[PDB]
């Protein structure tokens, strides 16, 4: 418990004071991650800091006259050279480099440290599973899985100068809104946890493990829900997903009485006087931020995202409209019924959900 | 008219030889009829 | 031998008189392939002929007033809906349907019959190997294999209203020229021949069999050399490829003395008077049209294509220039030497081959 507490304190200090962007602080940061580092003088005006590990080599070009980083290059020693370290922006011909941006657009090393920790994770845990190859290809397999399953989700890599596979929905204004981020994290619970390569087969329309011999140990594929943030939190039925797949449960620590705002809305008589609210939930609502979607759990991505989308479009809007100061409104886990007037369920199309909310708003206004 | 009938009978000969000998003999007799006329 | 001769006669009759494009002849053709067929009246002006097998369903819409085919739709009963039955043309927004084109652009059913025989082959031999999925994905794996091996070949699907994976080179005018066609054919020699799924792994840069349990029996993956056609024929060293991989050897039947024009050019004194030709071939030259590239033989695609390209650019041009009415020209299997002036080999880049031919032409002119 001393080592775990010390590591937690070290993580807290690293996050609380990331340091200023200087060549010395970048070198110290790389050395703190166990990266080999050397400095070369390319000219009287230019120095390169080169940092290396098992697979990754990072060259950082520093202009001595301007006191500024000029360029950053990632090179892999893998047979896979096609690792995307650029931001995916639609319509810019200049692929903006994530590592360069993390050192030029931010006031501190926090953005660079997080991106370097991610590259170091892939480096440490890549062998015959190549995680640089697999993580690049996974973004294509997820995009295909959504096309085959008729899911209206867009897949982008590398959003806002951060490594990750981002899942976007169309918002009310046609603006793309991130729903979730998929990335690899170290499995703190089980160092013997086998992480396999799963490919989405176009032929079977399923995830398949082609090579059960290709695994890495002590890594998990994590799906993080991107909250736009208590009303913007996503709540799940306690039995919606197996508790073994829940990495981060937001425990409302026992000294602030924040029920789900949903459950406080079954307890507090401050309703729209036109609606009698009926709760038909059989399970408790829990706030989940992170899911383990490793191995056979890749099928759950579409189910989790449909719930997140339904919860945002239907549940959160119903709650907002009921909470603003007699028809019966029945709210259950997968269906909502407004007397004999309108109903919608979790398995209906987004167009049915929008029509339900429009009709509900017209009645409640 | 004998020209389209000759064409058609020619084509179901060349499409389906696996027909039993009865159909082959009858159809060849039909073509012999058309060229006789 | 009676059945084999009868089948050969039936194939000859099918190819010699394909029949006119009429609803009745299309129905008879489908029934001759064992396809179930029914006709529906969609309107007073429109009839549909629907034909079905194990996996394939083909709807043919017929306009009774115009005496013309209006539309053709392919539907698969596989979990794989993404089978490309359109022609790949660069720059046309209208993906032209191969089956519709084969019934509207051609004077006879020959084009449609060949495309239907190919679909029926995939249908009959698909099971857990799905050949519709695998054949679609194979075009992507070959394209990648050429990128990783630095081969200057373009891969297209479905050229000139015919099913197949076409391998193209840039010709002298920047026009794309087909070198080879890859497709599936029934293995007439061994019904027990196991055809496995081979994937090109980006990580290993090799073909891998991920699922040795996924096989089909009695099918071969064939590479056919697309001759632009005796001087346009491609000749191979007899020991260049194992004789077991040779599907179609053009036997010069023993009543026309066509040596390779190359070997007649070692026998006939009608040379350019400036060149002394020396033959250093150790093997006989054979004309090969079709190769079995199934299973572990997928690596041979790049070697066969390099030979075909070298033979077209170097050998055929050297022969054309020598044959048009003293420097020593040594011609071997993998290298050509013009005295001490210029040399090129099979392993040099296309740019070295072009420079050799330019210099050779300047000397011989």
């Amino acid at each position: 418990s001393y080592v775990e507490t010390l590591d937690s304190m070290i993580e807290l200090f690293k996050d609380y004071k990331p340091g200023s962007i200087t060549l010395e602080n970048i070198t110290r940061l790389c050395q703190t991650l166990g990266l080999e580092s050397f400095t070369e003088e390319l000219s009287n005006e230019l120095s390169r800091l080169s940092t290396a590990s098992k697979i990754i080599v990072i060259d950082v070009d520093y202009n001595k006259k301007q006191d500024r980083i000029q360029d950053v290059k990632l090179v892999l020693a893998s047979n896979f050279d096609n690792f995307d370290y650029f931001n995916q922006r639609d319509g810019e011909h200049e692929k903006s480099n994530i590592l360069l941006n993390s050192l030029t657009k931010y006031p501190d090393l926090k953005a660079f440290h997080n991106n370097l920790k991610f590259l170091y994770l892939l480096d440490a845990y890549s062998h015959k599973l190549d995680l640089f190859k697999y993580f690049t290809e996974l973004s294509h397999y997820i995009r295909q899985c959504f096309q085959d399953n008729c899911c209206d989700f867009k897949v982008r890599t590398n959003l806002n100068d951060k490594f990750g596979i981002y899942i976007l929905t169309q918002g009310i204004n046609g603006k793309e809104v991130p729903l979730a981020k998929i990335y690899l994290e170290e499995n703190k619970s089980d160092s013997q946890y086998r992480f396999y390569e799963y490919i989405y087969s176009q032929e079977t329309k399923s995830w398949i493990n082609e090579s059960a011999e290709n695994f890495s140990n002590g890594i998990s594929l994590v799906m993080e829900i991107v909250a736009n943030a208590y009303t913007d939190l996503i709540w799940f039925p306690e039995d919606f997903i197996s508790p073994e797949l829940i990495i981060d449960k937001v425990t409302c620590s026992s000294n602030s009485s924040s029920s789900p705002p949903i459950i406080d809305l079954f307890s507090n008589n401050n309703y729209n006087s036109r609606i009698q609210l009926m709760n038909d939930f059989t399970t408790k609502l829990i706030n989940i931020k992170k899911f383990d979607i490793s191995n056979d759990n890749l099928d759950l991505i579409s189910e989790i995202l449909k719930w997140v989308q339904w919860s945002r479009i239907v549940l959160q809007n119903v709650f907002k409209l009921v909470s603003t100061p007699v028809l019966q409104l029945i709210v259950s886990e997968d269906h909502i019924i407004l007397d004999t007037i309108s109903e919608c369920n979790l398995y209906d199309d987004v167009k049915c959900w929008s029509k339900f909310i429009e009709k509900f708003q017209d009645i409640v206004s | 008219e004998f020209i389209p009938h000759i064409f058609y009978s020619l084509h179901q000969i060349r499409k389906d030889p696996n027909n039993l000998s009865n159909q082959l003999e009858t159809l060849t007799g039909s073509i012999r009829h058309r060229l006789k006329l």
